[PDB]
């Protein structure tokens, strides 16, 4: 790769059918800043604070989205229509913090190697289902054009209790579960 | 005040399947040198590109032969344009008064698992230093440390390790050093 101080990735896009599945994203030395909802219109920072002083008209967002559902169906037919590979993600499992009994933590599931880009992310708690207080960044590029992804657990930590981060993608013969324990 | 995108461009018009495109902005000492570079893909491969550094799009692949002449006759200027309306205006107006201030202070502990696991966490930027001691002087060896980790969540974190025979009355010292601190951190063990 190209050195650097620092490194900007803008206009990143992605599109891609059967589906009609697109996304736009900014970052900043690795990490998002911004994705635009195609759906509501509007510029989803990744931290609150961040658009309180720039700004980024969704309408740019948009844009690119369009150029590349026109770009992805002439290079499809110029490839005489060759899939996309799919691929098997790797999930990892780690606390943000050290873990204290009682003591609010977050539970990070980092997925690489993903594509095509869909995907599903989920938590387990004691083996049921957990769906509130869940958080989930967009699709992050990697340099061999595969993608990563990263899920949010906040807990209490406590003794016994088991975790795990469930990964289903078409790249895989079966769901993959990541445990994790206080 | 306003971030400016790097625009797709295009082409020439003549299972599941994928498309991308990634604008990238390199900086080196402030905007003293910049480099764009913006890539076509399909799937995951990718057949046209157009570089700072040569100043033209170029096929990566035989995929993107005349893509290459295509944007080369259509937007050669539009592109080496966006050095300056992205790249520069971007990190000059928006990543200054933002992501190049923000300062996270380490959060620092020590836990034995023998071994002593020094916690370096929710820092940013990046640079950090962290070494260990024994009795004020430096540990030499037995001293491992995780890969620089970063959460996702614009923090970062690392462990450093350190192998050692936890002898009575010793003391044991994690040393931080980072530019949200005002001095450094210093935790002890004993």
């Amino acid at each position: 790769d190209i050195e650097a101080d620092h490194v900007g990735f803008y206009g990143t896009t992605v599109y891609q059918s059967p589906g009609d599945i697109g996304q736009y994203t900014h970052e900043f030395d690795g990490d998002e800043l911004f994705y635009v909802d195609l759906d509501k219109k509007k510029t989803v920072w990744r931290l609150p604070e961040f658009g309180q002083l720039i700004l980024f008209e969704p309408q740019g967002g948009l844009q690119n989205i369009a150029a590349e559902k026109h770009n992805l169906g002439i290079l499809t037919k110029r490839s005489n229509f060759t899939p996309a590979t799919n691929e098997a993600p790797q999930a990892t499992v780690f606390p943000k913090s050290p873990v204290l009994l009682g003591q609010p933590n977050t539970l990070i599931c980092f997925v690489d190697n993903i594509f095509p880009p869909v995907i599903n992310i989920t938590w387990l708690r004691n083996s049921k289902s957990v769906t509130d207080g869940v958080y989930e960044t967009s699709f992050l590029v990697n340099r061999d054009h595969s993608f990563h992804k990263l899920s949010y657990l906040t807990f209490i930590p406590s003794d016994d209790d088991i975790y795990d981060c469930k990964v289903e993608h078409w790249g895989l013969e079966e769901p993959v579960l990541k445990h994790w324990s206080s | 005040y306003e971030i400016a995108p790097v625009f797709v461009l295009l082409e020439y018009v003549t299972r599941h399947f994928v498309h991308q495109f990634k604008g990238e902005c390199y900086f080196t000492n402030g905007t003293q040198r910049i480099r764009l570079v913006t890539r076509y893909i399909y799937n995951r491969e990718e057949y046209l590109r157009f570089d700072s550094d040569v100043g033209e799009y170029r096929a990566v692949t035989e995929l993107g032969r005349h893509s290459a002449e295509y944007y080369n006759k259509q937007y050669l200027e539009r592109t080496r344009a966006e050095l300056d309306t992205a790249c520069r205006h971007n990190y000059e107006e928006t990543e200054v008064p933002t992501s190049l201030r923000r300062l996270e202070q380490p959060n620092v502990a020590i836990s034995l698992s023998n071994t002593l696991v020094c916690s370096v966490t929710d820092f940013y930027p990046a640079k950090i230093k962290v070494r260990w001691f024994r009795n004020g002087q430096e540990e030499t060896v037995g001293v491992s440390s995780t890969q620089l980790i970063r959460n996702g969540d614009w923090t970062f974190q690392v462990l450093v390790m350190l192998e050692m025979t936890p002898h009575q009355g010793e003391v044991y010292t994690c040393h931080v050093e980072h530019p949200s601190l005002k001095s450094p951190i210093t935790v002890e063990w004993s």
